[PDB]
């Protein structure tokens, strides 16, 4: 299967060091140029770095010039990013893309077609927290009719992200996981819903999967109806 | 004096240069036992211009350099007066009066890797053909086409520099071969490598 | 033909320093370096260093950075190697060899190794002095052993340094002998046994004699065995 | 060596909103010839961009055949022809004549469709929350079209202002809706110090504006 | 600093059949500068191979060596008597060092060893020290276990041993433990014995004196 799976996203202090890899499968590593793609919050994509086939050429977008550093081990099927001196602004997703193959007297037009599934990399001062999860009881009233709502709130997190999924993947039609809001205490709150019929509440188990990676926190919560 | 001339260890080392940056070792007050090198078996190309290897021994010169790099076999035939090829024009050239020996040997052995030995290099573009016994180590952005490059790499902007292959299982002609070029030069100075007596 | 041949054996005491040296011929000197290997008794090697007969170049292991010093006098076609601030710890035989692993002459990496070794130069380094053995006998048991055959040998104690020879009935002795190799007692002094194994039926029409010899002490003592008295 | 003052990519527009069926049609600029070494991207929101075309003009594997792509040197134009639900997106163009792959600014695209009102619900703060010493309120917003909404939160009809948060969805990829989540945040304390809790949504989609209430102790 | 590990430790083989014998490295490291040696019991080390494959001058045809990257290996197509010594694998891509050793030791059938316990002579005893002395006499394969008891009390920190080389006759080993105590001590207790575990033995061995026992 051709793939590119990334790693080494964290929480980092200004001025620190972290070191992404980007592991390739389903084909020939070696024969193609790598590159290093990044997405801040709320921002466009980003060119960061490029590596040549085997290395002998490398390029730095200027923002990371003299910090950053890009390498491969061919025989490992690995790419690196070798991030020090990081900032608050280097805060992004990162992500891995395989150009195209370098051949005789030819740029390649085949490039850029398989990326990583990316990586966040968080530059700050505050502290891991992980996060309380409650429930969003459906409504007592509800209706005769059908169309209920319930959820859960994921409260009080940082830094981002964390990943919600109902049902162990199995509830997916009707879900709103919304973008996470910075509270004013400086930790991250979010919620996640989802609609279903009012005659599922007595016969549908429903469980929201909240995982939060950066704090090894992994919570199912139960949400039922309120005990009346 | 009477130390011998360190052909040993020009022969005998263990990694070589690659030909786009070709070692020249500098040989000086040594007597040259050129008996070793001529009676070797080991040697698969061994072809004298100038001289030859019998009337070496009894032969004084003022400098001898030592200058070896690694080609592939169908390569080895460009390191000769007179010659044109990727190797001859961008990498090593003899002028059209030399004066040596070109002594070369098949390394597949030891310059080749399971999955291919990138170390060994060889320039693919340059503006200019090299002059005899020239250097060039530069690995600015050729420039193929009319926009300039700004020394980033690109469409019709090459690397200049090209990796051999060297696979175990490489025919003959791409397999590594180990060359050394023997020129003597009598400069009007005092002749510092002789042979036996 | 080449050959490198070392100086004799010395004993040091723990701080002082030995300078070994090593002569060749045969070949040219100047073409080649020497490699110093050692091997501390019941070990493997251990490389030490390496130097230019022609420049004089050394690079040295990094364990023994700041101690070890080597030399060449082209002159006289002979290697020196100089150990200072000797350890316990460096008690060991140290060799001397032709290298063919870095050129003398431009101090790259070679296609060889090391060839035509020297016998070696054994190093003691204690604050033991110079002790002949005490020998006492390993007497055979009239406890018997079912297949026949009864033991008998000398105990060769509490001498420095080494070696010693012990031998049996002046050499007539050899076929059923086991002389085991010298443990270094906690005392510094050095200890061995020499065994040997006998038709108990010759215990009462054969005489066994040991002989020991340590010449560092001008020590020949020879110890009859025999049956235990009461 | 890498300092020129670098080929540069405007995009347009910044942001459009059409409706399903319409042509939609994005131009990327560069400011020198990049051949044809330009690509077209589709990115959801927080999801791995998804190559479109590559080459100016190729159709990249499992692409429908809606998008196209066409251009050389330096204008070039990505076009849906018949723009589907599933098309929100922000779309980027990104060069790669040379080793700076560098991406233009992205071109947000909205989906226009008819005006639907929103589902309402209110959700107490649970009870294990409450342990903790802090109330949560929520109040959702389903399914609504346009984005314009308005949540008024009141506690005992006193309408409150400055303790709540809220966040809003992008468009959904199936019937192009939007969903609001807003959070009023309260201590223990005070949260036992009233009873009616009710948010009042307004929306373009309600006639009248719509209250979802409830009485701590329900 | 490039680590060379040999294995196995020992290899027991007998006359005529082939020994294989690999040293693995900690990095990689380039065949020329891949060399090894063989070291009989009380000489130098010579040199058998030097760029991983090519044999050194004199060395007969039985001996070849191969390898790459990390993986070397030195093979003996046909053992001989002279070929059981030691062999050490040597690289200096980067600095130089040196391998464990592996030994090539001759494989025979097991055999028990014939075990006997000496007592300290009263030449010694008049010196105020005590020897007992366990002897381990011509047993194969080397691995044995000596465990001195006096009074049944197991002994530890007071004993040495030594081993002798293979006999060149039989090819089996012999094992000397010296049990060391003070005269004070030795004529503080009666039963003093040697417990000897070994392959050839179904159950172990132990061969004791009284120090009343004459
Ligand atoms: C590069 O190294 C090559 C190998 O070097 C050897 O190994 C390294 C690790 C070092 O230890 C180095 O010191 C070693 O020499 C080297 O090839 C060597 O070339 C020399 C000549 O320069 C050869 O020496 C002579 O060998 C004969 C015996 O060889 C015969 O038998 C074998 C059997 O297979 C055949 O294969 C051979 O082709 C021959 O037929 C010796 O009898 C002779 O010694 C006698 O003569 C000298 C005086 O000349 C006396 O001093 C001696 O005491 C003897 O009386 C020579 O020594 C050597 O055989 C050869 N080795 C190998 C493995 O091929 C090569 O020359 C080096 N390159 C350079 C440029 O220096
Ligand atoms: N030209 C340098 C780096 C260029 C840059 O600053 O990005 C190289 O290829 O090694
Ligand atoms: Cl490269
Ligand atoms: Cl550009
Ligand atoms: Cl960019
Ligand atoms: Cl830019
Ligand atoms: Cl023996």
């Amino acid at each position: 299967e051709v793939q590119l799976v990334e790693s080494g996203g964290g929480l980092v202090k200004p001025g620190e060091s972290l070191r992404l890899s980007c592991a390739a499968s389903g084909f020939t590593f070696s024969d193609y140029y790598m590159t290093w793609i990044r997405q801040a919050p709320g921002k466009g994509l980003e060119w960061v770095s490029y590596i040549r086939s085997s290395g002998h050429t490398i390029y730095y977008a200027d923002s990371v010039k003299g910090r950053f550093t890009i390498s491969r081990d061919n025989a490992k099927n690995s790419l690196y990013l070798q991030m020090n001196s990081l900032r608050v602004e280097d805060t992004a997703v990162y992500y891995c893309a395989r150009g195209g193959v370098l051949r005789f007297l030819e740029w390649p037009l085949n490039a850029f077609d398989i990326w990583g599934q990316g990586t966040m990399v968080t530059v700050s001062s505050a502290s891991t927290k992980g996060p309380s999860v409650f429930p969003l009881a459906p409504s007592s009233k509800s209706t005769s009719g059908g169309t209920a709502a319930l959820g859960c709130l994921v409260k009080d997190y940082f830094p981002e992200p964390v990943t919600v999924s109902w049902n162990s993947g199995a509830l997916t039609s009707g879900v709103h996981t919304f973008p996470a809001v910075l509270q004013s205490s400086g930790l991250y709150s979010l919620s996640s819903v989802v609609t279903v019929p009012s005659s599922s509440l007595g016969t549908q188990t429903y469980i929201c999967n909240v995982n939060h990676k950066p704090s090894n926190t992994k919570v199912d919560k139960k949400v039922e109806p309120k005990s009346c | 004096h009477t130390n011998l001339c360190p052909f040993g260890e020009v022969f005998n080392a263990t990694r070589f240069a690659s030909v786009y940056a070709w070692n020249r070792k500098r040989i000086s007050n040594c007597v040259a036992d050129y008996s070793v090198l001529y009676n070797s078996a080991s040697f698969s190309t061994f072809k004298c211009y100038g001289v030859s290897p019998t009337k070496l021994n009894d032969l004084c010169f003022t400098n001898v350099y030592a200058d070896s790099f690694v080609i592939r076999g169908d390569e080895v035939r460009q390191i000769a007066p007179g010659q044109t090829g990727k190797i001859a024009d961008y990498n090593y050239k003899l002028p059209d009066d030399f004066t040596g020996c070109v002594i070369a040997w098949n390394s597949n052995n030891l310059d080749s890797k399971v999955g291919g030995n990138y170390n060994y290099l060889y320039r693919l573009f340059r503006k200019s053909n090299l002059k005899p016994f020239e250097r060039d180590i530069s690995t600015e952005i050729y420039q193929a086409g009319s926009t300039p490059c700004n020394g980033v790499e690109g469409f019709n902007c090459y690397f200049p520099l090209q990796s051999y292959g060297f696979q175990p299982t490489n025919g003959v002609g791409y397999q590594p071969y180990r060359v050394v070029v023997l020129s003597f030069e009598l400069l009007h100075a005092p002749a510092t490598v002789c042979g036996k007596k | 033909q080449v050959q490198l041949v070392q100086s004799g054996a010395e004993v040091k005491k723990p701080g002082a320093s030995v300078k070994v040296s090593c002569k060749a011929s045969g070949y040219p000197f100047t073409s080649y370096g020497i490699s110093w290997v050692r091997q501390a008794p019941g070990q493997g090697l251990e490389w030490m260093g390496w130097i230019s007969t022609y420049n004089g170049n050394t690079n040295y292991a990094q364990k023994f950075q700041g101690r070890v010093t080597m030399t060449t006098d082209t002159s006289t076609t002979t290697g020196y190697m100089e150990l200072r601030r000797l350890r316990s710890d460096d008690t060991a035989v140290y060799y001397c060899a032709r290298d063919y692993t870095r050129g003398a002459w431009f101090g790259e990496s070679l296609i060889g190794g090391f060839d035509n070794w020297g016998q070696g130069t054994l190093v003691t380094v204690s604050s033991a002095s110079t002790k002949g053995p005490s020998v006492f006998p390993l007497a055979p048991s009239s406890k018997s052993t079912s297949g026949g055959t009864a033991a008998l040998g000398c105990l060769v104690k509490d001498y420095f340094p080494e070696p010693v020879t012990v031998s049996w009935n002046s050499g007539a002795l050899t076929s059923g002998v086991h002389t085991f190799p010298a443990v270094l007692q906690s005392s510094g002094l050095y200890s061995l046994s020499s065994v040997v194994t006998v038709p108990s039926s010759s215990l009462g029409t054969q005489t066994y004699i040991c002989n020991v010899n340590h010449k560092p002490s001008n020590t020949k003592v020879d110890k009859k065995v025999e049956p235990k008295s009461c | 060596l890498f300092l020129v003052a670098d080929i540069q990519l405007t995009q347009s527009p910044s942001s459009l909103s059409a409706s399903v069926g319409d042509r939609v049609t994005i131009t990327c600029r560069a400011s020198q010839g990049i051949s044809n070494y330009l690509a077209w991207y589709q990115q959801k929101p927080g999801k791995v961009p998804k190559l479109l075309i590559y080459a100016a003009s190729t159709l990249q594997s499992g692409v429908p055949s809606r998008f196209s792509g066409s251009g050389s040197g330096t204008d070039f134009t990505l076009t849906i022809s018949s723009l589907q639900p599933e098309d929100v997106a922000t779309y980027y163009c990104q060069k790669y004549n040379n080793a700076l792959g560098t991406f233009g600014q992205g071109t947000k695209v909205e989906i226009k469709r008819t005006v639907a009102a929103p589902s309402v619900f209110i959700f107490p703060p649970s009870d294990e929350q409450l342990k903790s010493g802090t109330a949560s309120v929520v109040c959702l917003l389903n399914n609504f079209y346009p984005r314009e909404a308005k949540v008024q939160w009141k506690v005992d009809n006193a309408l409150q202002s400055g303790n709540s948060q809220e966040s809003v969805t992008e468009q959904d990829s199936k019937d192009s809706t939007y969903s609001l989540s807003s959070t009023l945040t309260l201590s223990k304390a005070d949260y036992e110090k009233h009873k009616v809790y009710a948010c009042e949504v307004t929306h373009q989609g309600l006639s009248s504006p719509v209250t979802k209430s409830f009485n701590r102790g329900e």
